[PDB]
């Protein structure tokens, strides 16, 4: 089964350097060319460059600076993107892809966030005001965190239906904030428990807030 | 270099209709009988997925409702008939001279008008102890995206103390969801009693208010 | 046990601007098939003293593909027309030139009906007859312009051969080889033949910048008319592979310092090396021209028609 696993989300203080890993499964990077594409939030796809892992030949776009060094190791089946001295104009999702004269295998992306600093997880309880007979709403509020990668899940992957994880809003305080509602019937509230599993890999925070209903 | 321009920037089609996205190249993208123009689909929070390679080659596993046409500098992606899980940004890309991507074409689905399900959340007691208060109004599954949520505390209209969040259009029911959070201080929260959010939408005959009194 | 290496540098002045040079040795003398376009001519030239002497213009009355074959006492040069790759005829028309000397040739137009290379990329090259059993063959080989992961037929290279000195090309020589790379572009496929052994020299790219990487595959008979080819690694760090030839039953391989070829290295059996340091110019286009099992030339053109000729003698006991 063909694949490209990328490294975990990471915080990166401005001016510091980062090295992402792109690891193949099912094929040898030697028999192909591994490319990197930069995608800024709400922006398009921007081609960075490629390494030909058979000879080590690399080419990065001229307009795209030589602030990205493409590397590879065939014995580990891994390609690297070394981004040095990063600014906020380098906060983007970095994708790695395999090229067979078109991009047919992609990596899930690495969220690169330059962090000057560093998630308060509060419970959005399901009350009788947010209850329409046999329909209800409950969630978690991911308030005041500095790097943007936050990962809200429900019952560790068991609860997926009705889940609405809202995009992040950058507060006046300069810290991101988002809600995560889910629709469930008002019959199984006192029996079924709902825990949100918010993970903030940049600042290394893992919270597991339990959602409990209240008296109106 | 080969520059790619996509028309239109966004498309609004209904289920069952035909959607045609065009991609015009500054130079010919053909070489020895092959047209190096490929099409990708990107859904929010996921990497681009190869749909069509070499102008018309449908990739294995991609539904036959996706087809590509095109000769030297002018290419088209056709989705016919369009389905609910086709909501995504579509990019074109060439591999004739280096690698360049087109701007992107956002595909939005148009459907019948559906009224939202309005809910309201009081601030959590764990957050009230910190010194700040967030009241969350929720608009569940509505179309069109255009909705107006006004905050009213003791019948007074609030302005400048709220932030909104809108999810991506659901891949099954083609509806949107909205979040409005009234951010007040702990001191200003206990000074007032009646907290309501007034939702005005096309699907609503007249604005709907969902209120709660403080203490609960 | 005993190793001899001798190098000598000489110059040749050409009064003709050649867009493409095709060197060959005939009767222990250096020749060139000069393509000149400013007005188009295909001159046959010969090294006399310090200069190139134009003997004939095979383009008297007809940019074509040139397949020159040097036999012991004969020179057979074919000029083949090629139309746009995507609008090609089913029959190939060539002009066959025959000579027992260097100066005088007889022109005869030939047709290769339903030729098997209609979907292949052909390049111009000089070659030798390949002896298969009791027959001597002249080879016209082509390669797929592109190889894709979903290729139906996986043998990129194909050859059509003549065993009547170039009149008919009804023999098909199967070449068993699939490039390691999943998606690749091919360029300048040229067969290298030494002591009845077939090999290929070519370039591989991926439409990135203007990168072309030399590849060399050594081939072995599987059947009389079938060969199994496989990559021969000559990779060196911080050196770009350029040309391959054989002296003393061993490979003699030239490399550039980088893709701009400021200087060139020649490695004998990957054991001994010499450095070619080119007024200020490079060694771009450096080519081996084998004389005998111990002598070879290394030629590259500086200025306009100044040819730097490196005469190499090598022996290993």
């Amino acid at each position: 089964e063909v694949q490209l696993q990328q490294s975990g989300a990471e915080l990166v203080k401005p001016g510091a350097s980062v090295k992402l890993s792109c690891t193949a499964s099912g094929f040898n990077i030697k028999d192909t060319y591994i490319h990197w594409v930069k995608q800024r939030p709400e922006q398009g796809l921007e081609w960075i460059g490629r390494i030909d892992p058979a000879n080590g030949n690399t080419y990065s776009d001229p307009k795209f600076q030589d602030k990205a060094t493409i590397k590879a190791d065939t014995s580990s089946n891994t390609a690297y993107l070394q981004l040095s001295s990063l600014t906020s104009e380098d906060t983007a999702v970095y994708y790695c892809a395999r090229d067979v004269l078109y991009f047919d295998v992609w990596g899930a992306g690495t969220t690169v966030t330059v962090s000057s600093a560093s998630p308060s997880v509060f419970p959005l309880a399901p009350s009788s005001k947010s209850t329409s007979g046999g329909t209800a709403a409950l969630g978690c509020l991911v308030k005041d965190y500095f790097p943007e990668p936050v990962t809200v899940s429900w019952n560790s992957g068991a609860l997926t239906s009705g889940v609405h994880t809202f995009p992040a809003v950058l507060q006046s305080s300069g810290l991101y904030s988002l809600s995560s509602v889910v629709t469930v019937p008002s019959s199984s509230l006192g029996t079924q428990t709902y825990i949100c599993n918010v993970n903030h890999k940049p600042s290394n925070t893992k919270v597991d807030k339990k959602v409990e209903p209240k008296s109106c | 270099d080969i520059v790619l321009t996509q028309s239109p920037a966004s498309l609004a089609v209904s289920l069952g209709q035909r959607a045609t996205i065009s991609c015009r190249a500054s130079e010919s993208v053909d070489s020895y009988g092959n047209s190096f123009m490929h099409w990708y689909q990107q859904k929010p929070g996921q990497p681009p997925k190869l749909l069509i390679s070499r102008a018309s080659n449908l990739e294995s596993g991609i539904p036959a409702r996706f087809s590509g046409s095109g000769s030297r500098t002018d290419f088209t992606l056709t989705i016919n008939p369009v389905e609910a899980d086709d909501v995504a940004t579509y990019y074109c890309q060439q591999s004739n001279e280096d690698r360049t991507f087109g701007g992107g074409t956002k595909l939005e689905i148009e459907r019948t008008v559906a009224a939202p399900s309005v809910f309201i959340f009081p601030p959590s007691d764990e957050q009230l102890k910190s010194g700040t208060a967030s009241v969350v109004c929720l608009l569940n599954n509505f179309y069109p995206r255009e909705a107006k949520v006004q905050w009213k505390v003791d019948n007074a209209l609030q302005s400048g103390n709220s932030q909104e969040s809108v999810t991506e259009q659901d891949s099954k029911d083609s509806t949107y969801s909205l979040s409005s959070t009234l951010t007040l201080s702990k001191a200003d929260y206990e000074k007032h009693k009646v907290y309501a959010c007034e939702v005005t939408h096309q699907g609503l005959s007249s604005p709907v208010t969902k209120s709660f009194n403080r203490g609960e | 046990r005993h190793v001899f290496i001798r190098t000598e540098l000489s110059f040749i002045k050409n009064n003709v601007p050649c867009i493409r040079d095709m060197f060959f040795i005939y009767k222990r003398e250096l020749y060139n098939i000069c393509l000149d376009d400013l007005e188009t001519h295909i001159y046959v030239q010969k090294k006399v003293k310090d200069s190139w002497i134009t003997l004939n213009d095979l383009f008297k009355e007809t940019r074509p593909h040139i397949f020159a074959y040097v036999d012991v006492e004969e020179i057979i040069i074919l000029l083949c027309e090629d139309e746009e790759f995507s609008n090609r005829k089913k029959d190939m028309t060539c002009h066959r030139f025959y000579s027992n000397d260097g100066k005088e040739y007889n022109n005869a137009e030939i047709t290769i009906s339903d030729y098997i290379l209609k979907d292949k990329l052909l390049s111009s090259y000089v070659s030798l007859p390949l002896k298969i059993e009791n027959r001597e063959y002249f080879l016209i080989c082509g390669v797929s312009p592109y190889k894709f992961k979903d290729d139906n037929k996986k043998d990129d290279i194909l050859c059509m051969a003549s065993h009547d000195k170039g009149e008919t090309w009804g023999t098909k020589i199967v070449i068993k080889y699939d490039n390691y790379k999943l998606g690749v572009q091919y360029f300048f496929l040229r067969p290298y033949i030494s002591k009845n052994d077939l090999s290929f020299h070519f370039y591989v790219g991926d439409n990135i910048n203007n990168v072309k990487n030399v590849n060399f595959i050594e081939c072995t008979h599987e059947k009389d008319l079938e060969f199994v080819c496989s990559n021969r690694d000559f990779l060196k760090d911080n050196k770009v592979l350029q040309d391959v030839s054989t002296l003393n039953d061993e490979y003699i391989v030239s490399y550039g310092n980088d893709n701009n070829f400021a200087e060139c290295y020649i490695f004998f059996n990957n054991e001994n090396s010499i450095l070619i340091k080119p007024t200020a110019a490079g060694c771009y286009g450096g080519t081996f021209v084998k004389i005998d099992e111990n002598r070879a030339l290394f030629i590259y053109s500086s200025s306009q028609g100044i040819y730097n000729i490196h005469t190499i003698y090598y022996a290993n006991y």
